């Protein structure tokens, strides 16, 4: 794109907004009324520091050539250096604040804080993890029972191909057999009168096989055996006996 | 007249899609399949397609069982459908608010 | 990822992350080191885990490898072990992410449709995952095995 | 729609350009492109 | 959508004409093949899942596209593509019953290439899967119904290419 | 068309055509031949049908051709006979389609608005259609006339 | 949206690879800075209104755009623009927590230039207001978190320009 | 929408100005013609159906567009087009009362050419029907109100062409 | 381009009319002011460089836009903007001589806002520089010619905003 | 451009196929009608000026578009439109000789609606002039060649609408 | 175009700054790798034809796109695509020498997706051919230069997708 290239990002300029009370220090009278102080050394007055002093060339002549005595890379930093340039006061530009430094945060290689840490993390996520697992198996039990109770076997379901895959699933997992069609499109049936009549016997009346072959299927009150199922007596129906016609048979209805 | 002129005149139209549309709604005393196919029609309108390719299966199950039992109206099922985690994942996360 | 999910759940409400969400992100980044260690252990013991899970599956479900079963033959058995390796890799992803988003977005959404279209019994896959769970938890400590089986259990629940 | 009907496509006539915008919405397939069909209405003179 | 009858009536109505001998010719042609069309549609509705399964097995089941990096690697993508194939089969059956591919133009092909290009779905593999489905479908329904169905299968493939 | 309407009604529910709808499509394609024959007979006797219907209308409704009536003058009477020919053509379309979709989509939707904007009494058009119905049913057999008047009756009901 | 962890896992998964030493390098890098990220996000959530107020005061509060004829003259427009700045700050915070600007692409920058161009919103003034917000935010959160936040601020400004 | 008064107030407010002599000039101009505008609007509301009927009779009633093949052949299309003409007349009356065509831009012309092009409605015949309606309307309301109404009729025709 | 004479002739010719009393009114109006227009155009041609120099000095010479980061910092940009101001002055002079701003529409304003937006040129500063040029130009040419020139200066500023 | 032979060869070559029985069917069909095509092209070349003159006389010669205000009022516009009609006739003859309308797509219809819309040329009047030219041309060349020519005339009208 | 040095100088100049320690850091970084860059560029210039030949042979040489119906079936298309691959390799080499992908944005990616979409060139196959070229190029130039070149190869693929 070249060298002198305009960017909105790098435009610190009031040209797109017309704030006509802002320019650059020009007159000597501008230091008392409009301008404050340079924010860096590039913006400094020519040949002076950011604070207004004459710039001195920053480095001397090392006395005491010696690796053990004499200043070297191991020498500690004299505290009066930061005092000399005024970096110890909070209103100075070079005032360092270590509370938000990266160095203040905790090391992660330290095993100690790591094991202190993981327990605190598990403590929060335990409840939500358990809740989501409970929800998943709730959904599974619900679909098993509505598979066993006739849902998903109406012919509007058996026409779509995903309904056919669900029927093959229900068959393959031995949950229930869904009567579909023959290869040429005619409805299956065990008694040729009406369509979709399925077989029965010896497994329509067995318990504990509601979701057979489904791994750890918790359906109902799995934590106990079930009541003995006996009520072999007839209660007279008062005002609720189905009144039928005399000397005839209710054909159909 | 020829195939080019006839094809131009047969197509001039809003579209036949406007006439060739059917509405779903609960009438009196529906069975449980009738409720199911209405719920599946809602999933195609709010999600634009059948759900089974972009969900696990346990996300709107309690909403389906509730509508099939006759406990919530069509409007409540659509409201509950629109504020599910499925709707949030498909039509809110990948797009801007506009 | 926990950070991602916190950010979206805070984004829908048009608010910054509350101090609870930030607390939880902090606890997560603090436990990331043992998360990486556990992922290490599960990752580099993959061969034994897949092998021993395949054994327990084939002894518990001899029909799938019986003559004609879905995984019948050398190639089909290799493909089934490939699937088990897929799911072990996803479990390691979920362990490092701190949440089942990687497992669920890859390998759980639409898994029933895929396995029904392939003709594979999903209960057999659930059995294989359970066997791999036992084998993998055998190699961890108490608390580590508890936290690691936390994801196998979710994968089993989603695969009912 | 009331409380009994499922929403549907609804070809509109007199909302002033609701027709072509609705047609573009429903005639596009899911995830067809990244475009936003109605980013805003073009500004009118006034407030 | 317009079927053969609707198309003939439209061609006659767009000229202010009554249905003359050529319209009767086309109408008889459709009425003679309607029963074969119904038979084929029933048989295809019977075996949609097996048709899709066999086409996928013969076309792209063991190729590299189902491998990591392929477009249909994860379970989401596999399920999405088998749903797409189900769409294609169902709409081809509709077109065969109607005797007119206008439903394919209005409900399937409109903006499909652009969606696939934005998603990154390979078009050649899709066309080959549809071609494999054409084989199985013609196989199952016999020669005449297979040619009828292959007409609309090739229509979809040409609209996609 | 019956096929089209069955397809849309099955499409809204997201299901294939049930065996009842396929049964009805089959019965329709089987009767298509006598449908074409009846359309033949009605089509090629159009001049007598329009003429004799126009007579019965003008004798039953002398006001429309009386001095100043809507169809008063040579040109207006010709235009009214043109309209009757339009509706006979639409009835033939409906007979071949097996359903009133062609008649209703062309000539019935918004017919009251059009005839009110033109200043034409819609009851006169209904009378003309009834007269044409009697004339046309006179030329058919018993069952054929019954099936053909089936559409004239719908056109009359829509034109009340 | 994908964070740093999701991006690393995706790069590894798109090649059928296990997480090797470079993935561990990036993951450790994110895990070391996560706590600083949480601190910065908390502090920014604390002072959002004051940050927006100070940025608006230093950038466009007394310029000519707030006078009659300016884009944000009436009260509707002033409120709308401060809401926009709140959006930018919140989404930059999300991006800083995630360590990945993909949320900015998906939820912010997608179709934003076109909306602003149709409305007539000046883009340069918006970019300058975001730059002023970057100053105040880095000021409030300190040097390291300020550089992190400024990364996503500059990302938004580049996507807008 | 903005009328003449709203437009003058906006032009004055967008400069931070008080309403000076030129604004008073325009405001007096509108206030002098307001009563004629109300008279014309009442008369047009009285005879809308007859105006549309006569315009249709003189413009496109016996042409080939009303015959088979033409746009507006069937009864649906005839009713739709007379409803369109009613829309045009009502909105032209609104614009004449307001003394400003901005309502036509916001509520009528926005996306109208594109809708007509997608539907296949002939634009030239529509413009000619609007021109015929302009004749009858100016006829019924007299010279001054007819010129006022014809201003907005021509505005609609220019926005449609 | 069309001047006042061309516009009057076009308005008369587009109706098949001969030039009647109102056309004569407008033509006399232009012919009476033509000599003042020629005087003003000569004086403006005499002092174009000084006009641009003084307008730039009073409008944007010492602002922050000429400082590093401004849009007109480097020498390329300074030269480009003074060339732009020369364009504006020359075309305003053409429009004043012609008595018709159509040349400004055809040769200046067509696609200017879009070019400036793509380049990043601040529109407000440009409008203010044109306003300052209007002051100096009216100053130099006197009251009547200054109002004439300010008409087209304001036309350019309105077309740019 | 591709004629019928080129199109058949391309359809066969794009599949790696040799020319089978269906290609022979189409090729024989073209070869049987080639001589009639040459006769019609010669006759049309003989009477192009009279065809255009008669079509213009029957379609738009005395309408209001030739009067002041109408498109084609001045002599420039009249000459331009008769040149356009000559273009349409010549390219329809090319398409009839080739038996393929691809030359019309490549050399005529590409960007024609946009040019006419930018110029302000009425599309409906143009389509009606082409329809009138179709009448005269079919008249002069007889029934079969007239249907052949009307195919491409209607192709141009559909591409223009 | 701007290289690494130009980009550093621009970043420093756009703030009125002298080149400070960070600029020196980046400049030293570029100067240390320049000699490796020159070596890689020479080696790539040596073997461009063989690189393109091997990439085409491994990526799309025997696929169905080179057969009838495929995009690069005829000899024109084959030559055009190998010329395209030569373009990509040469511009990636330029970008590697410069250490900055701006030349790819200015001279390659600008309007490339739109050209390919108008022509019908498959984007996925192109990206895969570029990926295969990345393999061979990294192979030939060794690990470090291969990573450098793969940076710009992936840049082109991302700009194309
Ligand atoms: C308020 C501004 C506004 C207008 C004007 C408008 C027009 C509009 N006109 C329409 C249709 C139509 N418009 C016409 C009009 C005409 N046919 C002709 O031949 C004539 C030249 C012309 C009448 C002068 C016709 C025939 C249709 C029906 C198209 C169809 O059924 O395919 C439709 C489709 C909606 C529907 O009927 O279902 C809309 C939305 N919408 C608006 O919001
Ligand atoms: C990352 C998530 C993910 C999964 C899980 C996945 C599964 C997947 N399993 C497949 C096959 C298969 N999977 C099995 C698996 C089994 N057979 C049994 O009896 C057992 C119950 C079970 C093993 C535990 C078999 C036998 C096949 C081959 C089926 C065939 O080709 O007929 C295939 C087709 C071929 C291939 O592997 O590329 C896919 C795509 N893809 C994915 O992206
Ligand atoms: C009724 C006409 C119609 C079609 C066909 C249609 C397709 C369609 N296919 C989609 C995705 C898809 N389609 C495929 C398909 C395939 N992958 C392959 O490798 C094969 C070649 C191919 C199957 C043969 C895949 C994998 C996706 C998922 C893309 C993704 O998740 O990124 C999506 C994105 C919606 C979503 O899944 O969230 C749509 C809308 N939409 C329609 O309205
Ligand atoms: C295909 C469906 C369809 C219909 C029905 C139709 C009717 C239609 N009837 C018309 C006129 C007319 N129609 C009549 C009819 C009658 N006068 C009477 O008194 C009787 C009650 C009645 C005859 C039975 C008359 C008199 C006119 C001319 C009205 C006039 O010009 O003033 C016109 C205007 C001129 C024209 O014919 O083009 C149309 C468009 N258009 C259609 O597309
Ligand atoms: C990076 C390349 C570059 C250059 C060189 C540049 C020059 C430049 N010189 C300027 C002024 C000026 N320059 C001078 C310079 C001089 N007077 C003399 O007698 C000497 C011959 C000469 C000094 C050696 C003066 C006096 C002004 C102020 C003129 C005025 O305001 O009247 C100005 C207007 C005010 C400002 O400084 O912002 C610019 C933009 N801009 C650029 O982008
Ligand atoms: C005849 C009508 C007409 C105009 C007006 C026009 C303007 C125009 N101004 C341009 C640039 C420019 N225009 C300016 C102008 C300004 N900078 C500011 O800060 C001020 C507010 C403003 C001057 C008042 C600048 C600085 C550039 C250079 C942009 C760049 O180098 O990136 C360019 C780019 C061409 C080039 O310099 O290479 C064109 C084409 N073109 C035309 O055909
Ligand atoms: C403003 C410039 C301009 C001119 C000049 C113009 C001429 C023009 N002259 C015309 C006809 C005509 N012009 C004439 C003229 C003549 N017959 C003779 O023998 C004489 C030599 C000559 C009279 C001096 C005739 C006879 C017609 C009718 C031709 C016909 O319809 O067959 C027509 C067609 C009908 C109509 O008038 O609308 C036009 C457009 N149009 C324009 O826009
Ligand atoms: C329809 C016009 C047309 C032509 C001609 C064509 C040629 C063509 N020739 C090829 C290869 C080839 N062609 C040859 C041919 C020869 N070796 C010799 O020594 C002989 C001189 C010559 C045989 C007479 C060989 C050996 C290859 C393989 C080169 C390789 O893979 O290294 C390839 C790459 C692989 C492939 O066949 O798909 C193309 C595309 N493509 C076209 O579209």
């Amino acid at each position: 794109s070249g060298y002198g290239d305009y960017s909105y990002s790098t435009d610190r300029t009031k040209g797109h907004v017309n704030q006509y009370y802002v320019d650059k220090a020009r007159s000597r009278s501008d230091w008392g009324n409009r301008n404050v102080l340079p924010a860096s050394e590039g913006d400094a007055v020519l040949g002076r520091t950011a604070k207004g002093a004459v710039a001195v060339p920053e480095f001397g002549i090392p006395q005491l050539d010696d690796p053990v005595l004499g200043f070297g890379p191991d020498s500690m930093v004299d505290p009066r250096i930061a005092e000399a340039d005024g970096a110890v006061w909070r209103w100075d530009a070079g005032f360092v604040d270590e509370s938000m430094t990266l160095a203040s945060c905790a090391d992660i290689s330290d095993e100690a804080v790591a094991d202190e840490a993981f327990a605190k993390f598990r403590g929060s996520v335990l409840a939500e993890r358990g809740a989501m697992i409970t929800k998943a198996e709730s959904a599974t039990a619900s679909v098993i029972t509505s598979l066993r109770d006739g849902l998903y076997s109406g012919e509007a379901q058996l026409l779509t191909a995903s309904g056919q895959r669900l029927a093959n699933v229900a068959g393959q997992e031995k949950i229930a057999t869904i009567s579909g069609y023959t290869w040429d499109g005619q409805p299956q049936t065990e008694i040729p009168g009406k369509p979709f009549v399925k077989s029965i016997g010896a497994m329509d009346y067995m318990d504990g096989v509601e979701g057979g072959d489904v791994v750890a299927a918790k359906v109902g009150a799995f934590w106990k055996p079930k009541a003995p199922k006996e009520v072999p007596y007839k209660r007279p129906m008062g005002a609720n006996t189905p009144e039928l016609p005399y000397n005839t048979v209710p054909r159909l209805v | 007249q020829n195939l080019y002129s006839i094809k131009y005149k047969v197509k001039q139209g809003v579209s036949k899609l406007r006439d060739q549309q059917k509405i779903f709604e609960t009438k009196g005393s529906l069975s449980k399949d009738a409720y199911l196919s209405i719920f599946q029609a809602a999933c195609r309108q709010i999600f634009e397609r059948d759900i089974s390719t972009f969900v696990i299966g346990n996300e709107i199950e309690n909403i389906k069982i509730q509508f099939i039992k006759g406990q919530i109206s069509v409007k409540e099922m659509i409201n509950a459908l629109g504020k599910s985690s499925v709707y949030l994942k498909e039509f809110y996360n990948p797009y801007p608010n506009i | 990822s926990i950070v991602t999910k916190s950010i979206v759940n805070a984004d829908a409400e048009a608010r910054y992350l509350s101090p609870g969400e930030l607390d939880r992100i902090k606890s997560f980044v603090l436990s990331g080191q043992r998360r990486l260690r556990i992922a290490q252990t599960l990752t580099e013991n993959r061969e034994r885990i897949v092998k021993q899970g395949g054994q327990q599956l084939f002894q518990r479900r001899p029909d799938v490898v019986s003559p004609g079963g879905n995984a019948y033959g050398e190639e089909m058995t290799a493909t089934c072990l490939r699937d088990l390796d897929y799911y072990l890799r996803l479990v390691t992803y979920g362990i490092i992410a701190g949440d089942v988003t990687p497992i669920e977005e890859i390998g759980l959404v639409g898994v029933k449709e895929m396995y029904s279209a392939l003709g594979t019994p999903i209960s057999g896959v659930a059995e294989g995952i359970r066997c791999m769970k036992d084998v993998a938890c055998s190699l961890l400590s108490g608390e580590d095995a508890a936290e690691v089986g936390f994801y196998f259990d979710y994968t089993l629940a989603a695969m009912q | 729609f009331g409380e009994v009907r499922v929403p549907f496509r609804r070809f509109p006539t007199l909302p002033a350009a609701n027709f072509p915008n609705t047609n573009t919405l429903f005639d596009k397939q899911t995830k067809q492109n990244s475009v936003v069909i109605v980013p805003s209405f073009k500004a009118i003179t006034g407030n | 959508m317009q079927d053969a009858i609707t198309s003939v009536i439209n061609a006659a109505d767009v000229q202010g004409k009554y249905l003359d001998a050529n319209s009767v010719e086309k109408l008889r042609g459709y009425f003679q093949t309607g029963e074969l069309r119904v038979r084929a549609a029933a048989t295809i509705a019977a075996n949609a899942a097996t048709i899709i399964k066999e086409a996928v097995a013969k076309s792209l089941l063991y190729s590299d596209i189902t491998r990591p990096g392929g477009n249909m690697y994860t379970t989401r993508r596999y399920a999405a593509c088998i749903r797409d194939l189900d769409y294609y089969l169902r709409y081809a059956t509709y077109g065969m019953l109607a005797g007119d591919p206008s439903i394919l133009d209005e409900r399937v092909l409109n903006g499909l290439k652009e969606t696939y290009n934005s998603l990154g779905v390979p078009i050649g593999a899709t066309i080959q899967a549809i071609q494999a489905m054409k084989e199985v479908t013609g196989s199952l329904v016999g020669s005449d119904a297979g040619k009828e169905m292959g007409l609309y299968f090739d229509y979809i493939c040409s609209g996609l290419s």
